[PDB]
């Protein structure tokens, strides 16, 4: 019960998602055939809530996998772990984005949505209660910002019940591994806050800080990133693919991080990351993992919290561990750092625990904060906009397929009112 | 021939019915699939009996996330209870008081209602129900404040007993407890007989202080608040030198139509270490009892007024002692009662001792005393909750979701004029008379 | 059904208390888990007894450093002791007499009044109090001098004795004894019934002279005041000719309520292989009870006046020979008491034997007499503090931590007036009385 | 409980620190690997004092290693005790104090003693009743000095209550191992006697002296050296890492042995020394000991104390041992020496005595004398100091890091002070 269906739009999208399968199926005891061969009944009285048993008694994952290029899907067909989707869902385009949103939402989008939804329409309907919808896509990407921003418009005109869920992996504050990457952060960020009920920011450059400084890694390959978002995404959802002394769901999330319809952007953090190592030189305990979740060192978003005030915050832990120390934990924490917390939300800490661990350790734990130190990023993001927006650079191409000025307009408007929001927020009183 | 069923709202209700159904099937000498290989009949009363030796329990576990109910189903306790009762819902109202009351537990009320009058039917001397539900969970002030409207409507006088668990002031694992709390209590105020304050904080304490156990699970303070459910019931269950029902509960620890708020407390709690090195003198066992320290929950007796105090015993109790050990208790300072109640216990005495779970964490004694007490200090605790509330209304917090879900902002303000009325009765009460 | 606790400060306090508990354990035939395998009832006084054949003692080990304790709870005596009663702080006073009553004591105080307490009301002839202190330690002075307060303010008239551990005038391990000793004495001047004298090196003279051990341990120290403690107790603890409670001790040795420091002596104290060729003469040991070499405080009896004396036999002792002895002792000029208290004797006889600790040092006798002797020599003592303080204070040294710790210099300069006081008040007393 | 967190800074520091770990491994039975493979539980009882039980049974020192060149922290890495260390512990820097004091505490380590903080307030947090801090290093070495002294001041600004202990290695009175250690020397006390409890000096000369002579080894090598030190270290924690007739602990030594707030530095002492053949010709009794600790021959700081008297002295016995063979041995020897000690402090011998001896004996004793015979140390170096000031030499390498002259003014005045209340109390009457 309580199915999620899962999107992946945009390179980014489907590789994370070829990672977090690769996860999944690791947790359940699934074999790469598709067929289980697991040890643990528990693994199987929760299998349906990603996974659908087709006969023969096989699993196929709850997938649909969306791009507008065969390259990155072909990639993913060939390889291990890609011989259990269903082939039916493999739903590719021949234009390619062309790293444009216009292409991705209003040209190109146009001729594969339908064929998407119908889709999403099968697999709804194949489901017996539908939970929510997790999409996974980029935000600089043409082909992921668009098409995923227009999927979620239209899913959410066709289930305005249905939770959503994104990841999207922000653009890094330093670097800018594309050129036209404000545009299409504006644009997606514009329909995210219009119809999604909970975003992910993820930034690279967290990423690569983790893996250099906290895991001792020289040599982050994306295999390793995408590694570390799938482990998030993995304990986000055992809160209910699994039994817990205090179990949680999406909808739990949602209506303990969203204190108001718009600011629903969520940094999230994992423990414990320990290098090869420095592991058995270190004791796994609850304060351990709980005093490692709380600085910017361990944030997978490039914004100190340091600079605002967290919002609200949600943890889920796994393994076997006592209520008692994790409560007082959380006492603690929410203690010293008083400063760092929302006056006019006594008891801002949502706890929820699991009772397996996520592989081979002995306890972990997922952070998700909900602050105000995130206007920033977005401060950062409207001003490089409004520069590339003054001179009207690279206008053109946006213009060419429909999109016009005013549009850009609306959308910096909106943004810088939805900073203005959490600015306001931030120093109330 | 004096029935009462139990039924069990949300997580912390199935948790803790897990853990009173454990310790029954344990008093009574029933194996765990209803077989059995002082006492009396005793059992009847909770359980019901059918042709073999098969015996099942009288409760309703009901739930709007099938989790917990699949873990009971999977436990060792599967062979027990009757199958239609664990009744589950779809999905949960996921700690919104909204869906637990307007949305999705308005689809499955009558199911609930419909087993609930079965089992009514099936029994003859009917004297209660015990609601086991948690005050933060969606679903339990949702679920359980529509299911007591519901009863109220339907079995006009009968005895109606809640074991709430009353939101910690500084360990909350919810977020919106606050507005659960206040719509419950709105709610529940003009139902209920008379609930039953427990909280996780004040037990964390006592299993660290007293049982020498430094990090507890959910499952020790479930076995403590069984033991206190079984002593509440051991009157009904046992032959006893002074037996209470539980419409003397109601009629003594109830001054008034809306007080009727008690906290419980539980004594002994002594380690098998600690077991030797005291010997447990009924009048020790009273002191610990009114020990402020030992309360399970977190407000200090001193801080008000014990108006009603009700202590059940059981072993090997002499009433003269307990006579002597309560007129000392009386003699004491910082024991005050209200001026205008000079009669300030009820007193009652069991034959059998309480009996130890295998596996657990207490040691095997041979006298105990569960004390439920009616007192001001808890209206305090109300403040704060009070406070909570204005604040995260002041921002209107959070509040989309519940107008969303069928409510309305007029109903909270109208809840908060009754919780403030509450304490404006609390205060009133406290103080003295003139002439 | 004559109770009296017992209170261990200290490091000093508690091997003491080891040595002591061992001691009764032996006596009484108790095993070391409180089992046990003339006599009346007479080990209640001191052991309470539970539901089993175990009993427990009436103490209440505190300290700041858990090292000892800690050695305690490992020792053959773990089973013995109630646990809850083994009362570790975090960090030692650290030989600061504010930290151990101003700064960090003032944090566990309370608990320790608790067990007190709780001691106290399971106890129903309560006769007084037993302190085991030393008086350079940080722990010990301070801790001591707050605990007293405390227990003067709530216990208003009861018994209370102390066993000081006096510091020596040579010998000292301490660098701040005068500090500690002048503090602890200016606060427990107005509360302690009565202080018991004893100083490490005397006993380690009369280790060496009489026992013959040249190269004593503090367990031999530690024996020799439990064999000094165990000779006062007696009297409560067992079926004597001639019995005598703590409050006879207070009315007869106290002439005024400042003068209450009488030191302790013990005879005989002889070796194994001396324990022949000598008859032991009750009249002898007496003898030896006033020989000014085998007493244990530093200081010369001939210098001062006894101004009351108490013998405490115990053994075959018949009372004609005591009376004998007694009376030669008065016929001689060299032991003078003052003119003003021409009685300074009480006696008293106990039918129990000593019994000898095996591993031990001393022989079995088959009589015994410990004397605790109020005299004038000891305020020559003060005076060697007194000038030890001053020097000192007249630089000022070591009175940064102090002032830093919760303290004013007034305070000094007010304990060494008081000090001054007391010294001349030894002084009036000690002259004699015209007309 | 009462965890003492060490601190190593400069290169000798961290030297006499690998020693000392290795001396106190050998103490509690701890293999290299960092388990424990002892047999008296006596170890354990106390081993959290300076060790913390890392997960799956380990245990790991309390240590953190600083330096400012990789060079001396790799060889450590390298040898055997060296696996044991907590590898995030190395703290180390790129440029290296280039034995400058300004360097190690103006320019280089205001870089590094945030990083350095950081660990510590880690471990403190870690701990549970924090009982004070011990810093090893020199008063030569740029790092040692201008960063120990940095690391001083900033622990008393966050922990005033703590006690504070530092093992420096005083500049030895003939021989000079660099050239502009007089500056060093006195910046560095001038930052001690602003913020230490106590320090406790020590001379390179003495130790020589005693490994040539007392010893009869013709080829000390600085293994020997820094054995002697990490014994002297061990006999003054054992009185709280142990069970003891007499017990003491550092707040103990600190009241006793500190009459006033400034004059705090003192001289250590050990005993026995027995040459390898000379041993079984002497008998090991306590008056043999305490007759052994009192003579300038045995003083681990080059300055006779006949030349003074003895402020104060404290003596920590191990093994057992008759509490009152020990109390006559002090009576005599503070009789016949009655000259040697101040008139206004009478009993002026603290004493404490553990139960277990220092591995490979039946007793030992560590002799911690607060004299006034130091201050011709001070005196030798302040007037050194004058001479290399009165031409300013040396002077443009401190002058080029910020630092001016009137900083060198008033330490200078503030060291003859010192001296002078030196003077006054030791001819106090
Ligand atoms: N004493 C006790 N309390 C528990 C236990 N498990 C959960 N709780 C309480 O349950 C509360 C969480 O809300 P719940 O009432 O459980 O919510 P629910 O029962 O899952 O129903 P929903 O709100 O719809 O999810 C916490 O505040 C806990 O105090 C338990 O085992 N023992
Ligand atoms: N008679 C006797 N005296 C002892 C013994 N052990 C320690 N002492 C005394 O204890 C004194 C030391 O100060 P303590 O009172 O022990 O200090 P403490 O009890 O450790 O408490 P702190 O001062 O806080 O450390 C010494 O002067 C000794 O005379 C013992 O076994 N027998
Ligand atoms: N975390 C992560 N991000 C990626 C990965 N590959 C690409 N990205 C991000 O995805 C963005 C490119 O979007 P992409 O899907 O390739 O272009 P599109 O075809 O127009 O949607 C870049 O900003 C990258 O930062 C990956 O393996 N891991
Ligand atoms: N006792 C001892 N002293 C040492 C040792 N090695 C160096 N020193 C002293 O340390 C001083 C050098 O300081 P150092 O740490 O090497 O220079 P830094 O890097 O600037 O701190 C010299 O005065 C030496 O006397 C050793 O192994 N033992
Ligand atoms: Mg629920
Ligand atoms: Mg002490």
């Amino acid at each position: 019960m309580r199915e999620i269906v899962h999107i992946q739009a945009g390179q980014c999208g489907n590789q994370i998602g070829a990672k977090f399968w690769e996860v999944i199926s690791d947790e359940h005891g699934i074999d790469p055939s598709g067929n289980y061969v697991g040890d643990s009944d528990l693994q199987l009285e929760r299998i349906s809530v990603y996974y659908n048993e087709a006969s023969s008694h096989k699993y196929v994952p709850r997938a649909i996998l969306v791009d507008l290029e065969p390259g990155t899907m072909d990639s993913v067909r060939s390889g291990a772990f890609g011989h259990l989707f269903r082939p039916d869902n493999f739903i590719f385009g021949q234009s390619g984005a062309g790293n444009n949103w216009a292409k991705g939402h209003y040209t190109e989008g146009a001729e594969l949505v339908d064929s998407v939804l119908d889709v999403v329409r099968k697999e709804c309907e194949n489901c017996d209660c539908l939970q929510g919808f997790q999409l996974t896509h980029s935000l600089g990407g043409g082909t992921g910002s668009g098409m995923g921003t227009l999927l979620i418009s239209k899913v959410r005109e066709e289930y305005p019940d249905r939770i959503m869920n994104t990841f999207s992996v922000v653009p890094s504050p330093k670097v800018s591994d594309t050129v036209v990457e404000p545009y299409n952060a504006t644009l997606s960020i514009h329909q995210l806050v219009e119809n999604t009920d909970e975003t992910y920011c993820i930034d690279n450059e967290a990423l690569y800080d983790i893996c250099f400084r906290t895991l001792k890694l020289a040599t982050p390959t994306y295999g390793d990133l995408n590694h570390l978002v799938s482990a998030t995404m993995s304990g986000v959802t055992t809160s209910l693919r699994f039994p817990g002394q205090l179990n949680a769901d999406l909808r739990k999330l949602a209506v303990n991080m969203v204190p108001f319809p718009r600011l629903h952007f969520f940094m999230p953090g994992f423990a414990p990351l320990t290098a090869r190592g420095s592991q058995q030189y270190r004791a796994l305990t609850v304060p351990e993992l709980t005093q490692q979740m709380f600085d910017a060192k361990n944030m997978m978003a490039a914004c100190d919290p340091r600079h605002g005030r967290y919002l609200t915050v949600a943890t889920v832990f796994r393994g076997r561990m006592s209520m008692k120390e994790v409560d007082e934990q959380m006492l603690a924490i929410q203690s010293k750092n008083s400063s760092y917390f929302v006056e006019w939300i006594p008891n801002n800490v949502k706890v929820a625990v699991c009772d397996i661990p996520p592989r081979g350790l002995k306890m972990s734990s997922t952070f998700i904060g909900n602050s105000t130190a995130i206007q920033e990023l977005f401060k950062r993001i409207s001003e490089q906009f409004t520069a590339m927006f003054r001179r009207k650079a690279f206008l053109h191409w946006y213009t060419g397929e429909g999109m016009d000025e005013m549009e850009f307009t609306e959308a910096e408007s909106n943004m810088n009112d939805l900073v203005s929001e959490y600015q306001q927020y931030q120093d109330a009183t | 021939m004096r029935e009462c069923i139990s039924i069990h709202v949300g997580q912390a209700g199935v948790q803790i019915g897990n853990a009173c159904w454990e310790l029954y099937c344990l008093e009574h000498g029933i194996q765990p699939d209803g077989q059995m290989p002082h006492h009396h009949d005793s059992f009847n009363t909770f359980f019901s009996e059918t042709g073999a030796g098969k015996h099942v329990p009288r409760a309703v576990f009901v739930d709007l996330e099938p989790t917990v109910i699949d873990e009971v189903r999977t436990g060792t306790y599967r062979q027990l209870f009757h199958p239609e009762q664990l009744i589950t819902g779809k999905e949960d109202a996921a700690n919104n008081y909204a869906r637990g009351h307007y949305t999705i537990g308005k689809e499955i009320i009558d199911l609930v209602l419909d087993r609930i009058r079965k089992l009514a039917d099936q029994c003859t001397g009917l004297q209660g129900f015990l609601v086991f539900h948690s005050f933060g969970g969606g679903t339990g002030s949702g679920f359980t404040s529509l299911l007591m409207e519901r009863l109220s409507v339907d079995y006009g006088k009968k005895s109606k007993l809640e074991f709430s668990i009353y939101p910690a002031p500084q360990v909350s694992t919810a977020v919106v407890e606050p507005y659960n709390s206040i719509l419950t209590t709105h709610t529940t105020l003009e139902h209920s007989d008379c609930a039953f304050m427990v909280d996780n904080e004040a037990i964390y304490d006592i299993c660290r202080r007293n049982l020498d156990i430094e990090r507890p699970t959910y499952t020790n303070l479930n076995r403590l608040i069984s033991q206190i459910v079984s002593s509440i019931t051991a009157s009904l269950r046992f032959d006893g030198a002074l037996n209470v029902d539980l419409t003397e509960f109601q009629t003594n620890l109830v001054p008034y139509p809306r007080i009727h708020f008690p906290l419980a407390t539980y004594a002994p709690v002594i380690s098998a270490e600690k077991a030797y090195h005291e010997q447990l003198s009924v009048a020790e066992i009273t002191n610990a009892c009114f020990e402020p320290a030992n309360q399970m929950v977190k407000c200090d007796p001193r801080h008000g007024k014990y108006m009603a105090c009700c202590l059940l015993y059981r072993g090997d109790v002499v009433p003269k002692d307990v006579n002597a050990a309560i007129a000392t208790i009386k003699t004491k300072r910082s024991i005050q009662f209200v001026d205008w109640c000079p009669t300030g216990f009820k007193v009652g005495i069991n034959y059998q001792p309480p009996t130890v779970v295998p596996g657990g964490d207490l040691a095997k004694v041979q006298r105990a005393v569960c004390m439920l007490s009616n007192t001001t200090a808890i209206a305090e605790a109300w403040a704060r909750l009070d406070h909570k509330f204005d604040l995260m209304y002041a921002k209107r917090a959070f509040v989309h979701w519940y107008v969303g879900e069928g409510m309305e902002e007029g109903e909270f303000s109208e809840a908060r004029e009754d919780m403030a009325a509450l304490e404006k009765d609390y205060e009133e009460v406290g103080v003295d008379s003139v002439e």
